[PDB]
């Protein structure tokens, strides 16, 4: 399921950007 | 429930589940579980202790390292 994997990639990237802003 | 498990040297094993989640077994004995639809991440220490973190919590450094390595692993799958 490449769709769910792509959504997961975007999720992890957003989480990492948010964590960088802490 | 399980899909193809991939071995990544110097890191460990990465597995994709039918639910759309990814489960990583690191070579240091720790585990990490993430899911596309869920707003939390699960981390298991080498001692078998599990801790769930939310998206709005400041994560420990090592959790962020493993999330970075996981991001690289997902990148190489393309």
């Amino acid at each position: 399921q490449d769709r769910q994997l792509r959504l997961l990639q975007a999720q992890i990237q957003r989480l990492l950007e948010a964590q960088s802003l802490m | 429930q399980l899909l193809k498990s991939v071995f990544v040297k110097n890191v460990g094993w990465a597995t994709q589940l039918t639910s759309g989640a990814v489960w990583v077994q690191f070579n240091d004995g720790s585990q990490l579980v993430v899911q596309a639809g869920v707003s939390s991440i699960s981390y298991t220490s080498p001692n078998g202790q599990t801790t769930r973190y939310g998206e709005n919590e400041k994560l420990p450094d090592y959790i962020k390292q493993k999330l970075q390595c996981l991001s690289s692993i997902l990148l190489m799958f393309s």
